[PDB]
């Protein structure tokens, strides 16, 4: 009908997934033995968009949970929700990469391409209409970074039409948790750039910002921060597992956020986050769900799009409201902040509602946007690769991989040169 | 499954792992016989000791090390100790007569008898064994054992596994204080033939632990046990990630591949913090701010080499215990905001965090007091090349009367062969040197 | 003698998925066919006819003890990324000092990667 | 306690010793013959009737 | 249409009640292998006290 | 005490020990076997 | 009716056919005595296909144990369906071949052949109008890949027409049990390719695989091996007992898989090898039936279709379905998937259902196919016999029988005919 296949890589894919895995079987209503037990009808209208049918009235996630050491399987496994995956789906090898770019994507990560691109068969040909594939991984490993972008190539030959996502996380300049960050990330944006139709850009340290600040979380675990990434993903599909006023889908929204195919680097969003007591003093209303989204503070990215353009921007939200409103909100940032908007397109904003709000809460949305302030992180990943690679350090490692040396300068060129004609447009 | 197979050499090697074992036992909950105090087999139940001890069809337990001494007696010890039960008898291999602080004798005499037997071993102990992460390789430079047979063990391990990691902690001369006047031929001639042969190195000092040891844990009076369960505690936050859950586990390979920049260079420095007193620990409180500045300050590395005479070019980190990743961040902030921490010119992001849940254990009759956080270094740094100038120094007023050499040219090694090594060890420093220079116009 | 393929089940044959941690057999993924039937070549008690030609080395393996193998061996891992020329010359002569460390079954083979 | 299916088979035999076989069939007479209906089965037990 | 799907359900309750039987079998046979093992490490025990005496 | 499940709207254990990882998912011959995960993280 | 006797040769022939005899017992609902037991009607509407009918109600199975030995047989009659089988059809005598395909062949199996003759006419008498005979044995011993085709060869002769199955067991590459294996697989397969309707190539390191890959079985022993493979025995004549939708038998399975009369080998699977782990996360349909059909991974061979290109393909369903769904699935992987399909013959597959399922369960399947991936096979042993035949290897046990060494030449000549014969109807243009 329209399914979604979700992909799996790596320990930051494995830890996003089970959280992930966990928020949409409470809006379904999914309990962990993998039942249904939801009271509203609706509640199991389109299941099967993500969820996969089995006996005794019973559903299974359509994941392939995928990793190089089988260590952060058993994490997962041990979880609340952690029994509910089928455990055919698991694909797991013996040795890692150990954080290198060319051992997950080269030597090691042969063994594997086989039978994950086996398990993706059984679950691609399950479904009659499949919509897309989607990915989450991180850009600072060395398999989700790694073999991760040997899956995108490949699967991009055999499902061209189909769309893929990917909620990638791309490395932090202020923190940094591995020395060879900028190897890995310049070799895999140089992978996003020609197979991707969408792409996330969400940065931990921006987590880290937004529950210091708004949220004042005294002690942030890192299950706090996938439920951030988490609600984002729902966002997103939401107006295609549930009806609306004006719906909408993952390719209404690619379609109407992409102008040309090299620019799919979005800035996510997400709405309602209020502190403990901030909600005593708060007035559930459609322009302060607009004034709190906006704002540079609530996005989970490492860039402030007040240096660039906006291009293009897309606003999804959630629950039963008055679309005089939407449409009048979203035409009063536009006229205010003139400036920050592109000029040679117009009516910049595509707009969407679902009706039906995330459990326990009454009004919600999320955004998806694109700027040309984003290349302030390509620009700022670039130099730490060039000033690493003028010494040729680190490179011991890659090159025993049997790799050449010529990839490190197309993938520079080719970050270059992305950036180059991004920043033209800025300039039109 | 998780795997790192002990091939300790030497009687520092064989004290170390009395240390070590000693501490996997009481972290794991292995008796001191083998079998667990229980039954416990009904099912099977937590299976976390699978990367160290080996199950048996008796339900007991059995160490995948092997202890190598070319003298009796240390190994005797273990044999008639309390852990007497715990080891397979053919696991712990003696040797008649020692190489008595001969590189010489232990590389081509004596350490050739004994390289098929303990081979044979190692073969037996990796047959046994699923995913096998890597080889922890312990000695000393200065023994003749471990350094005569503790680098042909390597060199042979070479061939016999060519892609494995061989880690070696390694127990580096003390740059005044010592325990034997012809150490640093030994010293000369055991990097030079592990310098393509071995993967990383940790070499520490017993002098700086001694001014550790005397300075924060207020022991007047230390002993080689002491120093042993810090080293003990050294490798356990090494593989605490293997063998337990964490916010962010991290493997050998891992922070192999994050800390060695040029492939001829190995030789990163440890840190452990916090090493306090309970009296010490009553009164100040720890956390990642206070932990993570102690791992910077010249006067708790336990190698003698002030960092500020160099600068940084890796730094592998490994938090323990009810850590937070924003106090992390907020740690790395006000550490990379120091301008008496220097850093290379090629490296803006020097940093490998690793991030582990379960606090350390305490053994008892320890030193440390029971803490709920704890932080591990790994700095590969420039300013060890004045320690392998001053080392070169010794050599060479030892090496200009040709004193000691009639000791080792008889045993079968030629006198090039002293030659070549210092030569390489020359080339060496001036490697270091071209690494420590920054490209600035 | 001979290891051929499973073919579908050859991960389940794999070197290191049988428990052998160390490098290891070739495996021969390709089978050829012959017409005809096949001529003798050896005679009674397989002694090889005088006409066949017969190949050299020993007859009994190559197997290097410990007495046996040189007292320099040289490292499988070899990665010429940043050395210099000399450097690169020198090392590439150490690995090829001896070919028959090279030629033995239980010697090494190292992999050689990159350009100074 | 199982259908009988490929899969839900378990060996008996773990935990017993003594596996004998019993010589049945024989040639007497120069006669192919089952000799003796009377010999116990595997384990010097006895068979079913 | 309802006594169709009716005999779905009670296809599927007999398949998964199946399994719940072959896997508490399967435990009970490593419990026994596991009780075998310790006999002969018992009797071991026995012959290993004779043969140092 | 039933509280939603919102963004960063979850309490955890400040006193529990071992956080013992055991394995599951492990390799017998030359297969890959899946155990069924009973004795969660930690024992319990 | 439509009656078939069961053959027999070697401790592999009578260990598997042990197991089968006991799968088609409990199908029937016959306890270990013989007794009618069952409930259905049907459960005793076609038994006269196997059974045979003895006084005071109770049954013997229609077959002929032979093995050169008395071994085996004293652990078959000690099995748990032990003493079902009649004693007078018990064939065998003093000394074995020692897996040497000549002396089963020629100077012992010739002494039993005469005997095992008599047994078998005096059980193809019986029956009106026998269907055909059916041998299990392996390629890789002395009396079933020996004289087990010395009874094909003189019993083909007899009766022409009667159709012959073979579900021979083929050595493995990557582990062998017996080292003069190449020797009597290559001079038995030469047997097969003059004298065989059908034969089902089933080897056992895939039958070691399936046990842990699509059940996960700790220790599969022999036994789970053996009812695997008389799983896919009952699959093929189970259209021939109990009545379906769409029948079929034996002839017309057979008709419709030889396109030429050289092409008789297969590799089959079963289809609902469903594991302990799976069994909670699985919804019994159709599509997910014909899914892990043709799965390369659930062949009971050590060659790979993907490989190759599929000639025809057989599916023989079990228990009641939609065959809309039937259709569609079918032609789903036909066109899903068109370089695996020979393009000269349009419509590859044939289908039949039979409406009973297998006791204790509700829906299955079993696939024959075949594929010129099947070639894999024999030139294999061909090398693998030409590197132990060119210095005379092994030999002075089979030349000290009397054979001369011709019959190697002829036998890997005929061999290595297939394989350039098999090769020509890959490549070939439609
Ligand atoms: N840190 C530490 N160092 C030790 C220990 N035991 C010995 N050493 C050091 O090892 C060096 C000499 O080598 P040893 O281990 O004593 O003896 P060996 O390695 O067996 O060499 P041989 O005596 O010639 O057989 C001395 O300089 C000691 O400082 C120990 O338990 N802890
Ligand atoms: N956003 C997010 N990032 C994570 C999480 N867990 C790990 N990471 C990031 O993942 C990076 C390391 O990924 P890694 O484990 O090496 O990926 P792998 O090699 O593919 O398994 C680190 O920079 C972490 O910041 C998580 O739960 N959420
Ligand atoms: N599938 C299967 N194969 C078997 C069994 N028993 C023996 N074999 C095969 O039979 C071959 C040896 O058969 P053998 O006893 O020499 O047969 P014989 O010479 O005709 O009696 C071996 O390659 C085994 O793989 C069994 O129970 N099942
Ligand atoms: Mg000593």
């Amino acid at each position: 009908m329209r399914e979604i296949v979700h992909l799996q890589a790596g320990q930051c894919g494995n830890q996003i997934g089970a959280k992930f895995w966990e928020v949409i079987s409470d809006e379904h209503g999914i309990d962990p033995t993998g039942t249904y037990h939801g009271d509203s009808d609706l509640q199991l209208e389109r299941i099967n968009v993500y969820y996969n049918e089995a006996t005794g009235g019973k559903y299974v996630p359509r994941a392939v949970l995928v990793d190089l050491e089988p260590g952060t399987m058993d994490s997962v496994r041990s979880g609340p929700f952690g029994q509910i995956f089928r455990p055919d789906n698991f694909v797991f090898g013996q040795s890692g990469a150990g954080n290198n770019w060319a051992k997950g994507h080269y030597t090691e990560g042969a063994e594997l391409v086989d039978s994950v691109l086996d398990v993706v068969r059984k679950e691609a040909e399950s479904c009659d209409c499949l919509q897309g594939f989607q990915l989450t991984h991180s850009l600072g490993g060395g398999t989700g970074s790694g073999m991760g972008t040997l899956l995108i190539s490949k699967i991009r030959e055999e499902y061209p039409d189909r769309i893929m996502n990917t909620f990638s996380v791309v490395p932090s300049p202020k923190v940094s948790d591995t020395v060879v960050e900028p190897y890995n990330a310049t070799l895999s944006v140089h992978q996003l750039v020609e197979n991707t139709d969408e792409t996330y850009c969400i940065d931990n340290e921006a987590l880290y910002d937004i529950c210091f600040r708004t949220l004042k979380l005294t002690t942030p675990t890192y299950g706090d921060l996938n439920h951030l990434v988490s609600a984002t993903m729902s966002g997103v599909t939401t107006c295609l597992r549930f009806p609306g006023q004006l719906n909408a889908d993952l390719r209404k929204l690619a379609v109407n956020m992409v102008p040309f195919p090299r620019l799919h680097f979005f800035m996510p969003g997400f709405a309602p986050l209020t502190s403990r007591g901030s909600q005593q003093y708060r007035a559930l209303t459609v322009p302060e769900l607009t004034q709190q989204m906006f704002d540079a503070k609530n996005m989970m990215a490492a860039c402030d799009p007040r240096h660039g353009r906006y291009l293009t921007v897309a606003a999804v939200f959630r629950g039963r409201m008055s679309m005089k409103e939407v449409d009048e909100q979203m035409l009063n940032v536009q006229n205010k902040n003139s400036s920050y908007f592109v000029e040679w397109i117009p009516n910049n904003v595509k707009t969407a509602v679902c009706d039906i709000p995330p459990r326990g809460l009454k009004m919600s949305a999320t955004f998806i946007g694109n700027s040309t302030a984003i290349q302030e992180l390509f620009k700022r990943i670039s130099e730490q690769f060039t000033a690493m690679f003028r010494r040729k350090a680190f490179l011991h490692w890659y090159t025993g991989e049997g790799m050449d040396e010529m990839e490190f300068t197309e993938a520079e060129s080719n970050m270059n040169d992305l950036v180059s004609e991004y920043q033209q447009y800025q300039d039109a | 499954m998780r795997e790192c197979i002990s091939i300790h050499v030497g009687q520092a090697g064989v004290q170390i792992g009395n240390a070590c074992w000693e501490l996997y036992c009481l972290e794991h909950g292995i008796q001191p016989d083998g079998q667990m105090p229980s039954d416990k087999t009904i099912g099977g139940g937590d299976d976390s000791f699978n990367t160290f001890f080996s199950e048996t069809g008796a339900g007991k337990h059995v160490p995948r090390a092997v202890f190598v001494d070319l003298e009796p007696t240390v190994v005797d010890e273990v044999r008639t100790g309390t852990y007497r039960q715990l080891f397979h008898p053919e696991q712990l291999i003696t040797g008649k007569e020692d190489a008595a602080n001969n590189y010489a004798r232990g590389h081509y005499t004596i350490g050739k008898e004994i390289v098929d037997l303990v081979l044979d071993r190692i073969r037996k102990l990796a047959d046994l064994c699923t995913g096998l992460q890597g080889f922890l390789i312990f000695h000393s430079f200065g023994g003749g054992t471990g350094s005569g047979f503790a680098s042909l063990l390597m060199e042979r391990l070479s061939v016999d596994y060519g892609k494995k990691s061989k880690l070696e902690f390694a127990i580096y001369p003390a740059p005044q204080v010592s325990t034997a006047v012809v150490e640093p031929y030994n010293s000369i001639l055991t990097t030079h033939t592990t310098l393509e042969h071995s993967d990383c190195a940790f070499m520490v000092d017993n002098e700086a632990i001694y001014d550790i040891c005397r300075r924060n844990l207020d022991i007047e009076r230390p002993t080689y046990t002491n120093l042993n369960r810090l080293i003990g505690q050294i490798v356990s936050s090494i593989t605490a990630s293997l063998r337990f859950d964490g916010a962010l586990n991290v493997d050998l390979t891992e922070f192999q591949t994050n800390l060695v920049p040029y492939p001829r260079i190995h030789f990163p420095l440890a840190t452990y913090a916090p090493v306090i007193s309970a009296e010490k620990a009553y009164h100040e409180q720890l956390s990642v701010a206070e932990i993570t500045n102690a791992c910077f300050e010249p006067a708790n590395q336990m190698v003698k080499c002030d960092p500020r005479h160099g600068k940084y070019m890796a730094c592998c980190m490994l938090y323990r215990g009810d850590v937070v990743p924003k106090d992390v961040n907020a740690a790395i902030a006000t550490i990379k905001t120091k301008r008496t921490i220097q850093f290379v010119d090629w490296c803006p992001t020097g940093f490998k965090v690793g991030i582990n849940y379960q606090p350390p254990t305490v053994v008892p009759g320890g030193d440390l007091a029971k803490v709920q956080r704890a932080v591990c270094m790994l700095s590969n740094t420039t300013a060890i090349a004045e320690a392998w100038a001053r080392l070169d120094h010794k050599f060479d007023l030892m090496y200009a009367k040709r004193a000691f050499v009639h000791w080792y040219v008889g045993e079968g090694m030629e006198e090039g062969e002293f030659s070549e090594a210092r030569e390489d060890l020359a080339a060496l420093e001036k490697d270091y040197e071209e690494v420590g220079v920054d490209s600035v116009e | 003698a001979t290891n051929y393929s499973a073919n579908q089940y050859e991960k389940a044959y794999l070197p290191t998925y049988l428990q052998n941690w160390s490098p290891a057999r070739p495996t021969k993924e390709k089978i050829a066919a012959h017409e005809g039937y096949t001529q003798i070549i050896a005679n009674d008690r397989g002694h090889l006819l005088p006409s066949v030609p017969r190949s050299k080395a020993s007859p009994w393996g190559s197997f290097m003890g410990t007495w046996q193998m040189p007292l320099k061996i040289p490292p499988a891992k070899v990665t010429l990324t940043a050395r210099t020329t000399t450097a690169a010359d020198n090392l590439t002569k150490w690995i090829h000092k001896n070919p028959d460390l090279l030629n033995a079954c239980n010697g090494l083979r190292p992999e050689i990667s990159g350009k100074p | 306690a199982l259908p009988f299916l490929p899969g839900n088979s378990f060996n008996r035999n773990i935990g017993k010793e003594r596996f004998h076989k019993s010589q049945h069939w024989g040639f007497c007479n120069n006669v192919r013959m089952l000799v003796s209906e009377n010999k116990p089965g595997v384990g010097g037990d006895l068979l079913y009737g | 249409e309802a006594i169709e799907r009716n005999k779905d359900i009670a296809y599927g309750t007999k398949h998964a009640h199946y399994d719940l039987v072959a896997q508490m079998l399967e435990k009970e046979e490593a419990e026994r292998a596991y009780r075998l093992s310790k006999r002969v490490q018992d009797f071991r025990e026995q012959r290993q006290q004779q043969y140092k005496n | 005490h039933g509280l939603p499940f919102l963004p960063g709207s979850s309490f955890t254990d400040s006193t529990k020990t071992a956080f013992h990882r055991s394995q599951t998912l492990n390799y017998r011959n030359g297969y890959a076997v899946v155990r069924r995960p009973t004795m969660g993280i930690g024992g319990d």
